[PDB]
């Protein structure tokens, strides 16, 4: 893997339809949960990438060399049957292999992403919070919906909130 | 590989050419194969048309032979003079074939040749071959069993891996 | 023409016993003089390619 | 950048011929981020071709668009008398998203 | 039904800032973000830049990379694009057109700048 | 005379027999030769029975 | 890499046979050393997985084209010798490509779940503890065997150490 | 990507052309800008390791199977330009990936070496510094040249500045 | 030589909860883990659950999620199987088999499934 | 899950006789994870084939397994009067761990 | 122009330390390092060890791990070989070669022993 | 380690002569990490080929060297008297870099 998306976060938010990472406070106003926009399209843009790179077809044009109706001669057929069969084994081969690394990936990816903007969080709150170690922040100043609209938003001021907290350990 | 006589008989030649070089009693032939030669040890071919169909559900293997004799001596002294004209016929096939003395090296002591040929008859297909000598005449004719693999090997067979 | 080298052609007498680790065939080429052709010329034609002389 | 140089500047063609529009990069571009835009005096834009070969929605069958790597071509296989027009070609692979300086397509008979 | 109708024409002194709206109707917003397309008088047309109202994230070409800004609905889903330092070069028509699917994954370019506006002339001069 | 290259086609009749080819072209050996510049090639008919198609 | 396998972590330990990751505790009690079986098998399990989707063969059936014995008319052999040997220059470049790129993904995998372990443990011990940048967590509270044991099975109770050790910093 | 070269780092330093990775340090006596040598040299094997791989030729020799002087028979001529071009297709393909594929890890593993040297001195620093959030260190215990050489090299004993940056925390 | 020894035949009342043993001989224990499966009188094979002795892990059918129990030995290297809430269906012959190389990385099913315990009758009924 | 769905339910055939037994799967599985079994009144399953062509210990080699993706194959090559019993193929690729319905073998003669 | 002179002759007792030198001239230093090879009389030549004069990370052959140490200028571009505890063993000629490009990425073995010292005598004898 | 091991231990041949110099390695090694030198009686060695087919700079062209694998081999085309040496290869893909035991060429004629 990667630094555990399906490891210490225990499992995902079914009921988060808004995005593909996000938030889930809880303080002194109730219950609060809402997406992260920019990790979740960084996370879109990779797959998007990879999809439009794989979807793909040839330009090369290849025509007809054996007989469907009145059978080419035995010595000529068995080698071109010989080639076709060699090709599709090469590209039997080549879309398994694609397939398998891309999905390996694909998942890492999204792992990556959702570290990224963990650990992002963990530096955004300096001092004045601790890790849970389920992926949660336990903030030693009560914050409040704007103060955790500011942590979202990447704009939370840590040392205007640091004094109080640290007093709290 | 699976026989089947097809069934072929003459009137006004012989039937039963040999050689040393084919050794079994003394000398013999090709077993599925059958040496057409004239009556006594000079005279005509009369110019025979022979006929068989395919009346299985798969394709039937047929094979002949031209004789080329040593010279245009023997080719007399067997068949008789003039030129020798064997055409097959057939739906997908479509063919003829000439004779040719000549003095060869010798192979198995022997200086004259013989050219295999050989057609794939269709189910319910019929071939039909003309000939006035120099034909060495399928006896039988094959089919194919089902399906294998060919290997060429220098090394023993081992039944146990 | 590298059949030429074989039958020896007036534009080939200088080629009729030749050597090299490379061969090659210039369009003017021609293997004939008399006028004519081989039969499976193209077989002969990679044979004497990679015959070395 | 990219840069989408189209040929020839102008065409023209009498009604019910076949027009060929190409549209050279100098980098290679996936086939994806290629499209192909009519563009008649005075109005904005309307996209004809998306992907170097899908044509987009309610436009008529005689458009079609093909090529790979550094080779676009739009293809009006019969032309109409309202087919007379600008037509650009534009690739979005790389920003900036550069478009080609077009084609002009113009009909014939006095 | 989709559509983009951007606002009135416009004259400017140059040196001055202009402001074309484009409102939006028909898909949602946030799906897809706006690319922004001018064409001079008598030329082709040239790509301006590209901002998603999923993310925020905006991208510019360098001809206008600090002079150009590009925003999104306070709420009524429509974009707009600011100008300023407006030279007698920028008099062109201003399309919008509606560019690339956002919060989703989707094969191929069928989002991409599938839908224009009517255009918006802006006349930079001082007469 | 045209700028691209010109697909000849013939055909050789083998009769049902030796009988019916001198009724139609006479006796003796019947000879059909081609000549091009890459081509070199020539016919001889064959006489015999074959099944009816 | 990842994050180091081969770097905070000078060696690895020859005498840990239990397992491929384990902990090597000291307290008051004597020298301790066990292994992790979950992120042993964790990796195990992944290499497992690779070698058993590329040990594998054709079920495609290829026959003679040509005579060992009596060879065949030299055009027709040269193009099945040439196209034999260009399927040989694929297969060798694929082979050599497959096993290189695996076993740089076998390598940092291994890595990459040695950090996971690690950080886990990191975040198991909240701020009773501190990172000696060797891979070892100096503890503030002289933990015995039992509370090595509950830290080594992720029971350990982070909060019933925590003013002992905060207070020795 | 991995953990951020162009993430919670904004930009590259353009005046660094003494290495690829490096530190830049604020004091009482001036700025200060020097190289990190191993890791820039341990991404620069890495990638000397992929090109050299990568940059190579066969020893397998190809001969000429048709003519362009006087044209092959058609039908063994068109197996030949079908096959020719089914090559060039694996070829196109093979390319073309092995070409994306490494410049994706080439691109990550110098993501990787950044992190790596980034968390490095986060743990040679000890509970003497906090962590910026821009990749930088803010030091509690005004650090002169001889210090943050001590850092560059590591040897910075942080036990001997402990005191002094716990107490202004 | 490696035998699975299971406890003896049992019947049981619907509702009750059920507990059959497999003792381990042979082989180490923790090096493999077992696999139960159970069979339907007249029916076929259907797999229950399997357990590594060497993490601990289990793997449960959705059929068996949240009655079905799986541990090892207390130190005497045997497995157990707890069913709960039996309803007449799971009236059964439960088998287990030695399953899957753990503390090692091996190539190839050999260890999969490779010997299994005689089997232990399960009859759920009130009668 | 995947389905192994085997073919034919009942075989007849007289001793010494080739006996072929399919298991097709809904789903693409790795040779590796299928395994056969043969299974007698009232006694518990021997493993005969794992990997789908690897023997087990024991077993004689005239049990062979064969074939890959989809489908599978057991097959008797001489049946012997002991080899009258019920065959089994499993798939431990992805869980849940499936088998199929299984094939009865019976012999003949009166 | 570069070129490698290395220090005079030695003649040391056994179970002594030799220091031999290498003076750096044409290049940059610190932008490849050296290689030292050694050659005992009439025999060819041997490996002995590489240090990097950017990093200054050393890679010795297992022969002489623990009694050979590599160094490099103290500011005047000049690397250093010392050997300790010589054996009779040690007796050869001892090459310094300019050896692998550093600070830089590049393509191919250009830079691999690319010049080489005249040499350097070294007889570990007692009479 | 890698050995290599180097083919024949000694060559005499005539001047304007052909020369072979064979080097096999035990195990493979990328053609870019080996290189050939020669040598003569009292002096260092200087470097002739490097990634096995690259001449080094003011090498004469008579020296080419060539070969993948496992077999390398170093060529010299026509001998000059100053041919007259000892010839290594090395090894520096893995460490040790290790060298061949050498070839000697010697000339001809009294
Ligand atoms: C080649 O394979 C095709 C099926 O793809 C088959 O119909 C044909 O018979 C084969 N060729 C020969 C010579 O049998
Ligand atoms: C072959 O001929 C028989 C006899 O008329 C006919 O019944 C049969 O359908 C034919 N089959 C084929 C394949 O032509
Ligand atoms: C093709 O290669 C084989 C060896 O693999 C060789 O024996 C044969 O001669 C080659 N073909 C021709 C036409 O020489
Ligand atoms: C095969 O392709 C070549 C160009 O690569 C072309 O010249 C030739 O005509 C093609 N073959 C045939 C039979 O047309």
């Amino acid at each position: 893997l990667f630094g555990a998306i399906a490891g210490f976060i225990e499992n995902g938010w079914e009921g988060l339809i808004d995005g593909w990472y996000g938030f889930r406070h809880q303080n002194a106003q109730g219950e609060g949960t809402a997406a992260d926009y920019k990790s979740t399209q960084s996370a879109i843009d990779q797959i998007t990438g990879k999809l439009n790179r794989l979807i793909e077809k040839t330009n090369q044009q290849f025509e007809l060399i054996d007989n469907e109706f009145n059978e080419v001669e035995k010595q000529i057929g068995n080698v071109i049957n010989w080639t076709r069969d060699s090709i599709t084994e090469v590209w039997s081969y080549n879309a398994e292999l694609l397939v398998a690394m891309e999905n390996q990936h694909t998942i890492d990816l999204a792992d990556s992403e959702m570290d990224k903007l963990y650990e992002r969080v963990k530096r955004q709150l300096r001092e004045n919070a601790e890790e849970d170690g389920t992926g949660c922040f336990e903030i030693f100043h009560k914050c409040d919906d704007d103060c955790m609209a500011s942590i979202r938003n990447n704009t939370y001021d840590h040392s205007k909130y640091r004094e109080e907290a640290m007093q709290n350990r | 590989i699976d026989k089947e006589a097809m069934g072929f008989t003459y009137s006004g030649i012989r039937t039963n050419g040999a050689t040393s070089a084919c050794r079994r009693s003394g000398s013999s032939f090709y077993a599925e194969m059958k040496w057409l030669l004239s009556n006594t040890d000079n005279a005509a071919f009369p110019q025979m048309t022979k006929s068989y169909k395919n009346t299985r559900k798969s394709p039937a293997l047929i094979v002949w032979g031209i004789h080329h004799s040593v010279s245009t001596a023997e080719q007399t002294k067997l068949y008789g003079s003039g030129n020798k004209l064997v055409t097959v016929g057939s739906s997908n096939y479509q063919q003829s074939f000439v004779p040719s003395p000549g003095a060869r090296p010798q192979v198995n002591g022997l200086s004259g040749r013989i050219d295999f040929h050989w057609l794939m008859l269709n189910p319910n297909d019929t071939v039909t071959f003309s000939f006035n000598g120099a034909f060495i005449a399928p006896d039988r004719a094959s089919f194919l069993r089902g399906k294998s693999m060919g290997i060429q090997s220098g090394v023993q067979v081992d039944a146990n891996c | 023409g590298l059949l030429g080298t074989i039958t020896g052609p007036p534009q080939c007498d200088q080629f009729l016993e030749f050597s090299a680790d490379l061969i090659i065939e210039r369009r003017e080429g021609s293997d004939v003089c008399y006028p004519g052709k081989f039969v499976n010329e193209e077989a002969l034609r990679q044979i004497l390619r990679e015959s070395g002389g | 950048e990219v840069v989408l140089t189209q040929s020839p500047g102008t065409l023209a063609l009498p009604p019910g011929e076949r027009a060929t529009l190409s549209c050279r990069a100098s980098h290679r571009v996936g086939s994806t981020y290629i499209a192909w835009y009519q563009q008649k005096s005075g109005q904005a834009p309307r996209r004809l071709i998306y992907g170097a070969s899908n044509r987009a929605t309610d436009i008529p069958d005689r458009f079609s668009g093909s090529g790979s790597g550094t080779d676009f071509t739009l293809t009006i296989r019969r032309l109409e008398p309202e087919d007379s027009a600008v037509y650009y070609c534009q690739q979005f692979s790389v920003s900036p998203w550069t478009f080609g300086q077009g084609t002009r397509v113009e009909i014939k008979r006095t | 039904q989709v559509q983009l109708v951007q606002s009135g024409a416009e004259v400017k002194k140059p040196g001055a800032s202009v402001k074309v709206s484009c409102k939006t109707s028909g898909y949602s917003f946030s799906t897809y973000g706006v690319s922004w397309v001018r064409q001079a008088p008598g030329q082709g047309p040239e790509w301006v830049g590209w901002i998603s109202a999923y993310t925020g994230i905006t991208d510019y070409a360098q001809k206008f990379q600090g002079r150009v800004t590009l925003t999104t609905d306070a709420t009524t889903a429509t974009a707009f694009l600011d100008l300023r330092s407006l030279r007698p070069d920028d008099t062109a028509t201003y399309f919008c057109a509606r560019d690339k699917v956002q919060g989703r994954v989707e094969v191929g370019s069928g989002g991409r700048h599938d839908y224009w506006g009517q255009g918006t002339l802006v006349i930079v001069s001082s007469a």
